[PDB]
């Protein structure tokens, strides 16, 4: 089946700007070439048919463009109204349709560092078996972020999950939390349990860290 | 004129 | 006036099945082909299912194929998707869609008017989750905010909202009196089937240990409620 590959996978602008997001089909789809916009929790809504024709209703700073294997969006003054993800759709293989793996586009905003903080287990938690400690990062930009557990100084992988929000509508920051998880007899045999975190705002990595047991 | 179903066979059904 | 209303989904085990229904209304519903689109959570959009405007032709995405069956009923407006051997992967949103019509055409025209131009109407989506999991409350355990002074200011705290099943579960602070600068994450689907998130919140520093913060946790499917104060951890 046709794949469609649409680049950049995210991308941030401030409002006024222009945006171009473009989508490459695997082989020749003509011009049968559909756009949609969706936000989080909404159904998806058509935005250009047939490579350049605009659905009606739908403003007139979005264009497309391109056929055969190389297509483009393009909105041309943002509005607060398109920060949301960008699907392409080819209907070239109808009755099979293929999307393209989507552009999340989100509002760009001054480099702001995280504030880090470490929370270990509860002793509740604990007297059941299971010891999850916390690691957040707070009011942060842009997105990108590297959180490292270190546990009496060795680095941890394959144990931890990672949350972050939607960007915040006020100040338009993200915020994420790290979550390692261990068993209550691994977690009591260890003493130093450290976050240490990397992002465009830290001039150097900050690590948070608690002993087991103060 | 022109059958849908004509069309619309066709056009689910090829190889 | 034109519009798709979907019905059907929710909490299913694997291997089972499931049907979803989605009613029409405000357009000659047999006079257009009808699609069914899913989302599994945070991932983005797949097509699964096209049918035509009389039943006859149908296709289904290689993903579903022998597994899901589109159908229709024209005489009441329904469009269905019977989705059998349901696996943990079929977990999505799905979303019924109107095939979209070129402006120029007011009736069928063939490959110039239909098929090829997508889907200009959308039902509201349904929620489908395939899971062994059975409804679980959570519970919930503080994170207690750090004795170090660091920051001068500001302090964080939270709650950790632990292993439920299903979603979702809502949180707030001290009854609705702390709303700002709280961060309540989205879950995340732990490897033993059920969910788990924490709600942040950053306060002053010098209201710890002098003001009180409670999370309340609720959750509907298991009729949990929960109050977790969340204090500094007095050291022995
Ligand atoms: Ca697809
Ligand atoms: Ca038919």
């Amino acid at each position: 089946d046709i794949v469609m590959t649409q680049s950049p996978s995210f991308l941030s602008a401030s409002v006024g700007d222009r945006v171009t997001i473009t989508c490459r089909a695997s082989q020749g789809i003509d011009r049968y070439l559909a756009w949609y916009q969706q936000k989080p929790g909404s159904a998806p809504k058509l935005l250009i048919y047939a490579a350049s024709t605009l659905q009606s209703g739908v403003p007139s700073r979005f264009s497309g463009s391109g056929s055969e294997t190389d297509f483009t969006l393009t909105i041309s003054s943002l509005q607060p109204d398109d920060f949301a993800t960008y699907y392409c759709q080819q209907l070239s293989t109808y009755p099979t349709i293929t999307f393209g793996q989507g552009t999340r586009l989100e509002i760009k905003r001054t480099v702001a560092a995280p504030s880090v903080f470490i929370f270990p287990p509860s002793d509740e938690q604990l007297k059941s078996g299971t010891a999850s400690v916390v690691c957040l990062l707070n009011n942060f930009y842009p997105r990108e972020a590297k959180v490292q557990w270190k546990v009496d100084n060795a680095l941890q992988s394959g144990n931890s999950q990672e949350s972050v929000t939607e960007q915040d509508s006020k100040d338009s920051t993200y915020s994420l939390s790290s979550t390692l998880t261990l068993s209550k007899a691994d977690y009591e045999k260890h003493k130093v349990y450290a976050c240490e975190v990397t992002h465009q705002g830290l001039s150097s990595p900050v690590t948070k860290s608690f002993n087991r047991g103060e | 004129p022109s059958k849908r179903s004509f069309i619309e066979d066709l056009l689910f059904n090829k190889v | 006036q034109v519009q798709l209303v979907q019905s059907g989904g929710g909490v299913v085990q694997p291997g089972r099945s499931l049907r979803l229904s989605c009613a029409a209304s405000g357009f000659n519903f047999g006079d257009f082909g009808m699609h069914w689109v899913r989302q599994a959570p945070g991932k983005g959009l797949e097509w699964v299912a096209v049918i035509s405007y009389e039943g006859r032709n149908k296709n289904h995405a290689d993903s579903v194929r022998g597994r899901f069956t589109i159908s229709r009923d024209n005489s009441r407006n329904m469009l269905y998707l019977q989705m059998n051997s349901l696996r943990r992967g079929d977990t999505a949103v799905y979303y019924c869609a109107k095939e979209n019509r070129d402006r120029n055409y007011d009736s069928w025209s063939a490959s110039y008017s239909d098929y090829y131009y997508g889907m200009d109407v959308w039902g509201q989506g349904t929620t489908v989750t395939v899971s062994s999991a059975s409804t679980k409350g959570p519970s919930v355990f503080p994170l207690a905010p750090s004795s170090k002074s660091t920051s001068g200011g500001t302090a964080a705290l939270g709650c950790l909202v632990k292993d439920y099943f299903p979603e979702p579960v809502t949180v707030s602070w001290n009854s609705g009196a702390l709303t700002s600068g709280v961060h309540t994450f989205p879950a995340v689907l732990q490897s033993s089937g059920l969910y788990s998130l924490s709600s942040v919140v950053t306060v002053p520093s010098s209201s710890l240990g002098t003001q009180t913060y409670i999370c309340n946790v609720n959750h509907k499917p298991s009729n949990t409620k929960v109050d977790k104060k969340v204090e500094p951890k007095s050291c022995d």
